[PDB]
């Protein structure tokens, strides 16, 4: 199945939980392709892609190359295809090129229709381009990534999420009395909420710096155990097809 | 997309009268 | 002076810092005047403003009206101009306005020029959009508001902070190695890091839902203090 | 727009970065 996901709004931990549920479901013996869908390039950083390293589908596709070699293998079962580094020109200029990238989807619904992997999870980024909505409309379920706050409170009464996607708390930890209060309040009132959620912890925070998946770098984390369930429970809901 | 599946229909009271926030979306 | 604030990603406290600095430099005595620059449309939300109060400067020019006749007076010395609310359709299309509001660009020029307010404080949004450009161009300084995190770490690397920006260091706790590590390494490499910081603090995750700006609505917090230092330094040093 | 002024000639100076560059192969990547 494909599955998207994507932050309600920046920095909640969409790409940390994309890159540790790959993990996760790749530990499964699942066989997953993860694909950055952000031009931002970060997913790659905790796969110990090396910084330097510029190729990825959408940089090949600018550069008039084949988007099937910028894909990079992490584990038998787990394969990465980066965004690729785009220049500041590229970067302030994105009339210049987010037209230019849908032959992607196609290469992704072929990719889908060979079943070479069981998962195909798109890290999105927080926009509104023509590439980002279809993208979306080529993913099976979607998971809308959020953190306990008020700012997201506001968000989730005024923007559109992609439809059928569950709702994803990350970050969260008791001791706020006004997170607390919000959390609550979701629990009686988002319909579309999981079952499970992932706490702050400092092993989602180190992981990055070290360059791995959460479960990769502290499998014994509460928050590797989480995504764990996540994994398990997409497994168990989320794999059938649109 | 839509907007998200919410459902406003007992300590919610307490965090409704603290939050001006909370208790306009609420009603 | 226009101020220009800006996230490095989006999230680390943008919106609230701002609402927050208009206050306290309100406190040290300034005329300031809030623009929402993100089509989000939050800003309007930490003073006070009806969820349900669409209008705005966007909303305005788009529905083919005087922007000018959306700004909101919250004290006598400090007003405030939200964007408005765009509907869900306008939302999922930018394409669709992101180029008819370039006159807000000649409008806040026309306001920069009379002096009116002695301070325009604008939130803007983490886009490439030609719009948030020319809003960057015309502010004389600009604060890039980070998180100390190894996301924000690897941006600072890659992409385009605003010509002279200085960071402004949000959300800094205890309780975490890896960002005591991030920070140490920025003390001695970030040459365009501020002095001061913002730490996480319940003032600063409350005021929200108080639909009031940090100072006015815990004094004697932390937060409010650590941000009449920020208030304290721009008057110093961005006054030009 | 420009990339942000980064100067990594002081660091390897105080052993409390040279332990953190050696925790996190991440902030070693950009320092060296
Ligand atoms: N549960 C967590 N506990 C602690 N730190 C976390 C957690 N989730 C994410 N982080 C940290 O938060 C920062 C942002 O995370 P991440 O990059 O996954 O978010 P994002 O939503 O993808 O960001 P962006 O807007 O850049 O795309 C990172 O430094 C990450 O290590
Ligand atoms: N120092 C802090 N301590 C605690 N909570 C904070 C702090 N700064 C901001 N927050 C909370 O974090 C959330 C996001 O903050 P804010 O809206 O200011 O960020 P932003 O960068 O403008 O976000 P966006 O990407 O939506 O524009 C809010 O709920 C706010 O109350
Ligand atoms: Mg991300
Ligand atoms: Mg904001």
């Amino acid at each position: 199945a494909v599955l998207g996901l994507q932050g309600v709004r920046g920095g909640v931990g969409t790409t940390t939980i994309t890159a540790a549920l790959a993990w996760s479901l790749q530990m499964l013996g699942e066989n997953v392709l993860v694909v950055d869908a952000c031009p931002d390039n970060l997913l790659r950083l905790s796969f110990n892609v090396d910084f330097t390293h510029r190729q990825g589908w959408a940089r090949a596709m600018l550069d008039g190359q084949d988007w099937r070699d910028a894909g990079l293998r992490y584990t038998s079962q787990l394969d990465l295809l980066p965004f690729g580094q785009l220049s500041i020109e590229e970067q302030e200029n994105p009339q210049h090129w987010q037209t230019r990238l849908s032959d992607i989807c196609s290469g992704l619904q072929q990719l889908k229709a060979s079943g070479r992997y069981q998962w195909i999870l798109i890290d999105l980024p927080r926009d509104a381009s023509q590439i980002t909505h279809q993208l979306l409309s080529l993913c099976d379920h979607s998971l809308a990534i959020v953190n306990v706050d008020a700012n997201c409170h506001i968000r989730l009464h005024q923007q559109a999420l992609p439809d059928g996607a569950h709702i994803l708390i990350n970050n969260f930890r008791i001791g706020s009395q006004v997170q607390d209060d919000i959390y609550q309040l979701w629990l009686q009132s988002q319909r579309r909420l999981l079952p499970m959620l992932i706490h702050r912890d400092e092993a989602m925070a180190e992981c990055l710096a070290a360059k791995q998946p959460v479960g990769e770098y502290r499998s014994d984390a509460l928050a590797a155990e989480e995504i764990l369930t996540l994994a398990n429970w997409c497994l168990l809901n989320y794999s059938g097809l649109k | 997309f839509s907007l998200p599946d919410i459902d406003y229909a007992e300590q919610l009271a307490a965090a409704l009268k603290r939050w001006p926030l909370l208790a306009e979306f609420a009603q």
